[PDB]
């Protein structure tokens, strides 16, 4: 069984800069009762517990980098942290996922994908960023209205994005919403978005 | 962004009343406002909870029947029809507004709401008594500091307001808790502390208002 | 059904004292738990959400921690402004309902204050109404036992008075009392002197005020 030293699964799947993250081959996740490394930013994660009993019995697990963070030559990629996310004193973020911006005050269409060349199932994760205001969008993304196309062959989803005035958790206003799939050998995942997109940085070729 | 009520006061036992929760701009929308009720002495509790556009509605089990909402086409105002009242519904209501939303703080998700917008509170009284207005008469000082103030007697239901100077006297102010008479009415006094220097320097009103009987009076009130 | 318990009912606390409260659930809430404040004659404030977020406005003594069925609000300085009552409120059951706590009211210790006694003849617009107001004043003192005692031509009074105190300040944390002599016109003609006595722990001996009824 795998021991998460006081760390949520999404925060250990994420990457969350607080918690430490290990050896697999497990049978059972053991989890804190209230952990204290969370989801550092506000949010939810879609379908969390369909994958906390997808990951109960595992064979392996290695995270595997199916998009660099160099490869954003169209984006901003690393202005994207915050004080709710904090590492030694400094703003952070989620180290396996990437929180994009514009850069030189434009916002491109992203159109990028990945297929799994790999002899074992990949699960993959993002999210989408709900802002606090209007100014906020397009201080941040520029393009007023936004939306987020993920595609599997067995996935297809439209994200839109959210605004409203809500209270602060952990220091901001702002939430995030994070989703994920199976990508099974000789498949590829479809992005198209303009905005508001926590695109993945690292993956984890699983087997059950 | 304000919250105000509107539709308070005096109703006979098995009457109806309307309340009503304007909001002062514009809406983002799927906000939820919550009616929350505090009987004289009590403490809060929750009565309504109603999505701002009006598709869903939730009541406490005391109201249940009894409440309703509706709404009048015509605008667009959205009402809390409090029907067959009585004497355990006299309170002071307050409406509120909050962001319904499901966050992961654990090991599964909840439901989070936090009511961080609320009105002013408007007072609703259940009885079979007449509505009255207050009479106002001046504390004037007898010859440090010197104390004067405004005597609101005989009135019903509660409450009134006193004010000083029309808002630009606070400092010093003391308007009291009102007490209930034996001839079933209320009195309550308005203080106020002062420099005796000022007594001479300055022309001191007080501001009293009555919503119930629509009753206004500016007493002056001067040295004997 | 779930439901929210508080404790303590009342503490008094000095300026600069930290203050603990306790907030318990009937069954797990996840940390779906806020605290707000009442000051007197006003609305609640949302202060602490989700357990333990501070929100905009709020100084920072205020600290909210807990969760599942133990939450706990903090106020790490007290100030004479956060004379209030605390409720714990808990939306793990919305939409279809929403629940309070009993709250705690948070009292503020303070030194010893004397009242200023004053009194008030009744006005001549008053009595050509039928009846007289006699008014005695005890402003900003602490605590808030006193006793006021009224004296018509030396004669005890009793049975035709009425008293109302004021909650304590939000910045000297003091009380003020007022009480009110109600007679007829036909009685209160009759007699000369009226006087007010003030008896409280900040007076050496009692402080009695009084007019004549032709001064
Ligand atoms: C005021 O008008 C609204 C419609 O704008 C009424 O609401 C229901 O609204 C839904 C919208 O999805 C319609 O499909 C229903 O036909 C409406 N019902 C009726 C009876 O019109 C709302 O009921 C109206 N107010 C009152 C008091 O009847
Ligand atoms: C992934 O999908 C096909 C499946 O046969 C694979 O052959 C190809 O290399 C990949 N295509 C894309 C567009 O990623």
């Amino acid at each position: 069984p795998l021991i998460l030293r006081d760390c949520s699964v999404a925060g250990w799947l994420l990457g969350n800069p607080m918690c430490d993250e290990n050896v697999p081959e497990w049978s059972y996740i053991v989890e804190k009762a209230n952990p204290v490394n969370d989801l550092c930013y506000p949010g939810d994660f879609n379908d969390y517990e369909e994958l906390k009993h997808l990951l109960s019995r595992i064979n392996h697990f290695e995270k595997i980098q199916i998009i660099p963070k160099s490869s954003w030559s169209s984006h901003e990629a690393s202005l994207g942290v915050s004080s709710a996310c904090p590492y030694q004193g400094k703003s952070s973020f989620f180290r396996n996922v990437v929180w994009l911006i514009k850069k030189n005050s434009t916002y491109p269409t992203i159109k990028r994908s990945y297929n799994n060349t790999n002899q074992e199932d990949l699960l993959v994760l993002w999210g989408i960023h709900h802002p606090n205001d209007a100014a906020e969008q397009t201080k941040l993304y520029q393009n007023p209205t936004t939306y987020i196309s993920v595609g599997t062959s067995t996935l297809n989803q439209r994200l839109v994005p959210r605004i409203a005035t809500r209270s602060k958790v952990n220091g901001q206003s702002g939430r995030m919403e994070f989703f994920w799939t199976i990508l099974k050998p000789n498949d590829a995942i479809n992005f198209e978005s303009n905005g508001n997109f926590i695109a993945p940085e690292y993956a984890y070729k699983i087997v059950k | 962004v304000q919250l105000v009520q509107s539709g308070g006061g005096l109703v006979q036992p098995g009457g109806s009343l309307r309340l009503s929760c304007e909001a002062s701009r514009f809406t983002s929308s799927s906000y939820w406002i919550t009616w929350v009720r505090q009987a004289p002495g009590k403490g809060l509790e929750w009565v309504a909870n109603i999505k701002q556009d009006g598709s869903e509605k939730y009541f406490v089990d005391s109201v249940k029947g009894r409440f309703t909402i509706s709404r009048d086409n015509a605008s667009n105002s959205l009402y809390l029809q409090m029907s067959s009242l009585r004497a355990e519904d006299t309170a002071v209501y307050y409406c509120a507004r909050g962001f319904l939303e499901r966050l992961l703080l654990g090991r599964q998700g909840a439901y989070y709401y936090g009511m961080d917008v609320w009105g002013q509170g408007t007072t609703v009284t259940v009885s079979s008594a007449s509505t009255k207005g207050p009479s106002v008469f001046p504390l004037a000082p007898s010859s440090g500091t010197a104390a004067l103030g405004c005597l609101v007697k005989d009135y019903f239901p509660e409450p009134v307001t006193v004010s000083w100077n029309s808002g630009a006297l606070t400092s010093g102010v003391h308007t009291f808790p009102a007490v209930l008479q034996s001839s079933g009415l209320y009195s309550l006094s308005s203080v106020v502390t002062v420099p005796s220097s000022s007594l001479g320097t300055q022309t001191y009103i007080c501001n009293v208002n009555h919503k119930p009987s629509n009753t206004k009076v500016d007493k002056k009130v001067e040295p004997k | 059904d779930i439901v929210m318990t508080q404790s303590p009912f009342s503490l008094s606390a000095s300026v600069g004292d930290r203050v603990t409260m306790t907030c318990r659930a009937s069954q797990s809430i996840s940390s779906s738990l806020n605290w707000y404040q009442q000051k007197p004659g006003k609305a609640p404030k949302l202060l602490i959400y989700a357990a333990s977020n501070l929100q905009s406005g709020v100084p920072s003594r205020f600290s909210g921690s807990g969760s599942g069925t133990d939450f706990t609000l903090t106020i790490s300085s007290l100030q004479p402004e956060d004379f209030a009552t605390y409720y714990c409120q808990q939306s793990y059951t919305m939409p279809p309902e929403l629940t309070f706590g009993g709250g705690t009211k948070v009292e503020i210790k303070r030194t010893v204050a004397a009242p200023s006694v004053f009194i008030f003849p009744p006005s001549d617009e008053q009595l050509k109404s039928g009846t007289a107001s006699v008014v005695c004043l005890l402003n900003n003192f602490y605590p808030r036992e006193a006793k006021v005692q009224w004296k018509v031509d030396n004669a005890l009074q009793s049975g035709n008075s009425q008293e109302s105190v004021t909650e304590q300040d939000s910045k000297d944390s003091t009380y003020s009392l007022s009480s009110t002599l109600t007679l007829s016109k036909a009685d209160y003609e009759k007699h000369k002197v009226y006087a007010c006595e003030v008896t409280h722990q900040g007076l050496s001996s009692p402080v009695t005020k009084s007019f004549n009824r032709g001064e």
